[PDB]
């Protein structure tokens, strides 16, 4: 089964450069072009390169005409992004996908195959500011109870919560985070579930901040 | 500069009918498979028909038997691919393939066994 | 490229159309792509009316005159999603700037929550206290902050979820931030949640 695996995303500062990569696997890599596609948050997708390392056909959106160079390695079944000169209009989700490979040829009035399968995007943000962990303090419960979890202060994006490492899956919602006038992120993550269990049931919530390494597991019990 | 030129896709009602021609260069008669391949979004490459040169034998996959027809000329080195009652799942971009060393016949359908290949030439089936 | 309603509401089962005009003069057949938030969009419909392989047959695309439409023919929970169409110029790939899809359903209250600031982010010297609004529609409502029934200004931020994917409802957070200094100068801490003709206030007391 084929798939589209990304990597090398992060934070660097305005002006500064980064590699991303798309390793294919699944199916033949020359056969196919591989395309870069980029979304600034909240905002529509922008295509941006391609490459069809068979016949090294390149091309390139005019937002990015000078900084950007898309390379391949058959070897490897791996795409390269390497981005320089970045500004902040560059912050975006970076997915890479599949076309076929004479898609330029093809295109046509009548005709047009798309792009079929995607990766799963990396997130580059691109600031002076530093990187800075969470805090997670609980939202301790009080029918049916509810409890969560406070994410405060942690730079960049993302993080991700869950409970009970996966375990409970109904009744979360996980709030998009906020900007604060701190410049960090804050969210919450919230669960509701029978009164009945919080005597029995412990609830521990899972926070992982892939951008600092960092993962903290907090249970939430109720206060007396 | 041995190499291969399909030609003839574009739009068709279902049950409508297209014929596809490819053409090859350098010089012909070392090869011995000439076939059409298909590839849709999403899907892999499948062999549609292949044609034994030096006996004419043919081979149709299932999906297309009876509908499609790989012929020849000789005279010219086209090879044509007549398609009949088109349906919309034969949608795809339609690639010419030939090789020039012998594969057994049960191989003739499979996209590993040819060297070289042209861009293709896309079909929409559609209402 | 101008795909023309820029966002959309309605109702499970409907049938959607959304229009997609191409930008050069030399027509582009289009695909088209549905993308769920933050998520990897997928490929719906290519050379502008073909089915992709495994999308339901409730997706359609055709032509419209020379510009290009898609069809939901029986909206559905799970089709809420950014709607994009995709054109080739001459090498160049752009797409549309995307329609919002948005479910129409009947109107649900939510269960209001109200938590007060833990103990160990206090010992930090800044208190968040947080409202929960579970499971509404619409997502419009004022939410609003009372201490000791003192209107708050400035100091609050909302987010919400996306629709659930099987009821269509949002969810609600409002943190109000205060200095562990200003919480502990008041007593009564209150949310309150305006929806048309209701007002819901939960509230807790410092001293609990």
């Amino acid at each position: 089964e084929v798939q589209l695996v990304e990597s090398g995303g992060g934070l660097v500062q305005p002006g500064g450069s980064l590699r991303l990569s798309c390793a294919a696997s699944g199916f033949n890599f020359s056969y196919y072009s591989i395309h870069w596609v980029r979304q600034a948050p909240g905002k529509g997708l922008e295509w941006v390169a391609y490459i069809s390392s068979s016949s090294s056909y390149t091309s390139y959106a005019d937002s990015v005409k000078g900084r950007f160079t898309i390379s391949a390695d058959t070897s490897k079944n791996t795409a390269y992004l390497q981005m320089n000169s970045l500004r902040a209009e560059d912050t975006a989700v970076y997915y890479c996908a599949r076309g076929y490979q004479y898609w330029q040829y093809h295109a046509s009035w009548y005709w047009n195959g798309g792009l079929d399968y995607w990766g799963q995007g990396t997130l580059v943000t691109v600031s002076s500011a530093s990187t800075k962990g969470p805090s997670v303090f609980p939202l301790a419960p009080s029918g049916t109870a509810a409890l969560g979890c406070l994410v405060k202060d942690y730079f960049p994006e993302p993080v991700t919560v869950s409970w009970n490492s996966g375990a409970l899956t109904s009744g979360v919602h996980t709030f998009p985070a906020v900007l604060q006038s701190s410049g960090l992120y804050s969210l919450s993550s919230v669960v509701t579930v029978p009164s009945s269990s919080l005597g029995t049931q412990t609830y521990i919530c899972n926070v992982n901040h892939k951008p600092s390494n960092t993962k903290v597991d907090k249970k939430v019990e109720p206060k007396s | 500069q041995r190499q291969l030129v399909e030609s003839g896709g574009g739009l068709v009602q279902p049950g409508g009918s297209l014929r596809l021609s490819c053409a090859a260069s350098g010089s012909t008669d070392s090869i011995e498979y000439m076939t059409w391949f298909r590839q849709a979004p999403g899907k892999e490459r499948e062999g549609v028909a292949a044609l034994y040169t030096h006996t004419g034998n043919t081979y149709y996959a299932d999906s297309v038997k009876g509908r499609f027809i790989i012929s020849r000329d000789k005279a010219k080195n086209m090879v044509y691919l007549q398609m009949n009652s088109l349906e919309p799942e034969d949608t795809a971009v339609y690639y010419c393939g030939a090789t020039r060393k012998y594969v057994p016949v049960r191989f003739a359908l499979d996209q590993s066994s040819y060297d070289y290949w042209g861009k293709g030439t896309p079909v929409t089936v559609s209402s | 490229m101008t795909q023309s309603p820029s966002s959309l509401s309605a109702s499970v089962g409907d049938r959607v159309t959304i229009t997609c005009r191409a930008s050069q003069s030399v027509s582009s057949a289009v695909a088209w792509y549905q993308q769920k938030p933050g998520k990897a969009p997928k490929l719906l419909i290519y050379s502008a009316s073909s089915l992709y392989s495994g999308v339901p047959s409730r997706f359609s695309g055709s032509r419209s005159g020379t510009d290009f439409t898609l069809t939901i023919s029986s909206l559905q929970p799970e089709d809420f999603a950014t709607y994009y169409c995709q054109q080739s110029s001459s090498s160049l790939i752009t797409f549309g700037q995307g329609t919002k899809v948005e479910i129409k359903r009947t109107v649900a209250a939510p269960s209001v929550f109200i938590f007060p600031p833990s103990d160990s982010q206090l010992k930090s010297g800044t208190a968040s206290v947080v409202c929960l609004l579970n499971n509404f529609y619409p997502r419009e409502a004022k939410v609003q902050w009372k201490v000791d029934n003192a209107l708050q200004s400035g100091n609050s931020q909302e987010s919400v979820t996306e629709q659930d994917s099987k009821d269509s409802t949002y969810s609600l957070s409002s943190t109000l931030t205060l200095s562990k200094a200003d919480y502990e100068k008041h007593k009564v801490y209150a949310c309150e949640v305006t929806q048309g003709t209701t007002s819901v206030t939960k509230s807790f007391n410092r001293g609990e």
